[PDB]
């Protein structure tokens, strides 16, 4: 197994939990904001968005819509399940970081060549495998997979 | 979600008569939706197939036909 | 309304006439 | 009576067309059409003699016979039972159809296969509305190629009704 | 897709190291097999992509990340705000369009007044 | 308003007519032969040729043919600007490209409000078929037009040049068209227009 290629899919599983919860971050703002402020009491030093933000509920230009709180809630523990997979393979990842070989594996890819089948399921099982409303037909759960 | 703030000749074919409902009986109760096409039936490859194999012959006489029954009587006559 | 729908038909009317058509 | 005529050069004209059929039999009436949108003639006409027995002549002896510019001239003369069968096997052929139709009526054209919902359905043209019935009294719901059919009639709402009988009794006589 | 997946990532593994393998084992081999090596074929593309990433592996090897829960955090807040800076520059650029074909329709094409009768990508930019 | 042209009476017996449509039937009234409308006057011709009416009849009669097989506000001061035509070539063919000049912040330092002043200049190519005097035409215009500034044409004689085939890799930011995205440059910092 060449490692390159499990570091590879490695950082590219952190990128997309990543982008997860920066999306969940972008449709409902409180998610970060309303932890940010709990942080500011206890760690002193935390640096805390500007209080308009905060109030209008908007990270740059656009207001987004006011969120109840058992849905806040839920995303954020969410977030928290994320963070911990995150952590995980950042810790894995830690621990795991000529021709005549190449044309010897290109020669081994001949293996079964009748292999009738489509491959649309890398990135595609993933980035579904952590995005909203992953649950439901098409619109009834905010949970990922 | 995504609510972010800042910070076709319909009049011709009634006025032409078509699209319109309407029954041919005589024509395996057939609808026609428009009476000058009703009106092209009384001219018309199966509707004279209808007639003459019905026994009431061909043309211009009956041409104002819509039920099988009355057509029927009409022949007698003629 | 009971008058316009009184009518007799068409081929009743063909009837009674010598030249029909 | 009426007689089509084709392969006519739109430079033929309507005192042209008589003055040739003339020469065969009296014209009752000429219909030579006249496209309004390319303001030409579109190349065929129509000729109505006095009777079919001067226009079947005019058939016989004018086909293929005057050639105008160059091109020939062409003269041409101018309500069934069916039944909707459902859940057919897939080994049941056409032919089969056919040769299963005809013990009971004979068939006016062939049958249509098409599927359904998967579904194998076919529509069975008869020439009689009662050997319909027959086939319809024996082959209703019936087991044929280890598959259960049904018979009925194909819709038109569907065939069979009182004024039905009645007027295909007549297209029969 | 498995094969040419596997094709495409392995000859990206190699192409990520050396870049000499590869142009050397198209003129041994001749085989239409990795037809995707020119910028032609599609697929191309996502190679470019394979590469870079190994080629991004190669970055910080023999380097650990050390990112913190709270900096995750901070990192995906501004990512996000990033995404609405972008939408927001997106936003403004349909607005201009808009003007443009507001005037464009609404000038005189029949103000005439001639005078004689008869690369810009590279061009479009600054240096 | 006729603009000199002799329109023939319709039992004349059918020179190229303009339009060949708008006929004068055995009276003096003028007709649509399509359309079989009759008009009075000539300004109620132009009335019924700028009209949807009219169009329709021609989109019906063109499928019959495939069957049978801000405007207040602008501000003008009419100014000609300086263009420098000059015949390019690239590969496989033969371009053409204008270098259109602009002021030297000379009289654009009274109007700087926001309005429009984001906006380019436009390019468009129109036919002479069209024109305030309507005596010759035939051929087409490049116009180059800024909302300050005078319009500028250059006719175009060969029926293609430089029309290319999908240059880019289809994006869709329509501008005002495919002409303006696909070949002009802006350099809005030294106010010079390049379009090729
Ligand atoms: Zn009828
Ligand atoms: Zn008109």
């Amino acid at each position: 197994m060449n490692l390159l290629e499990t570091r590879r899919s490695l950082l590219e599983e952190m990128e997309i939990i990543e982008n997860a919860i920066a999306e969940r971050i972008q449709r409902n703002p409180e998610l970060y904001y309303h932890y940010i402020q709990e942080s500011s009491k206890v760690f002193p030093d935390t640096k805390l968005p500007r209080s308009s933000l905060i109030a209008e509920n908007k990270i740059y230009k656009f207001k987004k819509v006011k969120r109840k709180r058992k849905q806040i809630i839920l995303q954020q523990h969410e977030i928290n399940i994320f963070l911990r997979d995150y952590q995980e393979k950042q810790q894995t990842f830690n621990k795991i970081n000529f021709e005549r070989k190449l044309q010897q594996l290109e020669k081994e890819l001949k293996n079964e060549d009748e292999n009738f089948e489509l491959d649309i399921n890398s990135k595609k099982d993933k980035y579904a495998l952590f995005s909203s409303s992953s649950d439901p037909s098409r619109r009834t759960n905010i949970l990922s997979d | 979600e995504g609510a972010e703030q800042v910070d076709m000749p319909y009049w011709l074919y009634k006025l032409h008569g078509l699209d319109r409902e309407y029954r041919c009986e005589i024509c395996s109760n057939k609808v026609y939706n428009g009476r000058r096409t009703f009106e092209r039936h009384f001219n018309e490859e199966r509707h004279i197939y209808h007639l003459r194999c019905l026994g009431i012959e061909p043309s211009s006489v009956f041409k104002g036909i819509t039920k099988i029954k009355e057509a029927q009587e009409l022949w007698k006559n003629m | 309304k009971r008058r316009k729908t009184e009518k007799p038909s068409l081929s009743q009317l063909k009837s009674q006439v010598p030249y029909p058509q | 009576n009426t007689v089509y005529v084709g392969n006519i050069d739109p430079r033929i004209t309507k005192e042209q067309l008589y003055e040739l059929f003339i020469q065969i039999n009296p014209v009752l009436r000429i219909k030579y059409p006249k496209d309004k949108v390319l303001q030409a003639y579109q190349g065929y006409a129509f000729i109505e003699f006095y009777n079919q027995g001067d226009a079947q002549y005019a058939i016989k002896i004018m086909n293929n016979t005057v050639r105008l510019y160059d091109r020939l001239i062409k003269v041409r003369q101018v309500p069934i039972a069916k039944l909707f069968i459902k859940n057919l096997a897939d080994s049941i052929d056409s032919d089969q159809l056919v040769k299963i139709f005809n013990k009971f009526g004979k068939l006016i054209r062939e049958p249509e296969i098409f599927y359904l919902s998967k579904l194998k359905c076919a529509y069975v043209y008869f020439e009689d509305f009662e050997k319909a019935d027959l086939a319809i009294k024996s082959l209703n719901n019936q087991l044929v190629a280890n598959n259960r059919i049904t018979v009925d009639y194909a819709f038109k709402n569907g065939k069979g009704n009182a004024k039905y009988g009645d007027d295909v009794d007549r297209l029969l006589n | 897709s498995r094969r040419d997946m596997e094709v495409i990532k392995l000859t990206a593994r190699y192409y990520a190291k050396d870049k000499s393998i590869v142009e050397q084992m198209i003129s041994k081999d001749g085989e239409a097999r990795l037809n995707f090596m020119n910028s032609s074929h599609p697929l191309h593309k996502t190679f470019t992509d394979f590469v870079a990433q190994y080629k991004r592996v190669y970055s910080f090897t023999g380097q650990e990340i050390k990112k913190s829960k709270r900096t995750i955090l901070d990192n995906c807040f501004e990512r996000t705000q990033y995404w609405e800076f972008e939408k927001d520059k997106d936003r403004e650029h349909d607005k201009l369009v808009e003007l443009c074909k507001i005037q464009f329709a609404a000038i005189p094409w029949d103000k005439f007044t001639q005078v004689a009768k008869f690369d810009l990508e590279q061009m479009r930019l600054r240096r | 308003l006729s603009k000199g042209e002799n329109v023939p009476y319709t039992f004349q017996d059918e020179q190229v007519r303009s339009n060949p449509y708008i006929y004068k039937n055995h009276s003096g009234k003028l007709v649509c032969k399509l359309c079989n409308t009759m008009h009075m006057s000539w300004s109620s011709v132009e009335r019924h040729l700028g009209g949807k009416k009219h169009g329709l009849n021609v989109l019906r009669r063109g499928i019959s043919i495939e069957k049978s097989s801000x405007x207040x506000x602008x501000x003008x001061x009419x100014x000609x600007x300086x263009x420098x035509x000059x015949x390019x070539x690239x590969x496989g063919s033969v371009g053409l490209a204008i270098q259109v000049n602009y002021s030297s912040e000379v009289k654009e330092n009274s109007v700087d409000s926001d309005d429009k002043a984001k906006v380019p200049p436009l390019i468009r190519i129109v036919s002479g078929l069209e024109l305030s005097d309507t005596k010759q035409k035939g051929k087409k215009f490049l116009v180059i037009a800024y909302e300050p500034f005078e319009n500028i044409a250059i006719e175009l004689p060969p029926n293609e040049i430089l029309f290319s085939e999908n240059n880019d890799m289809d994006n869709n930011n329509d501008g005002v068209d495919e002409l303006n995205k696909k070949c002009t440059f802006w350099d809005a910092i030294s106010k010079l227009y390049y379009v090729q």
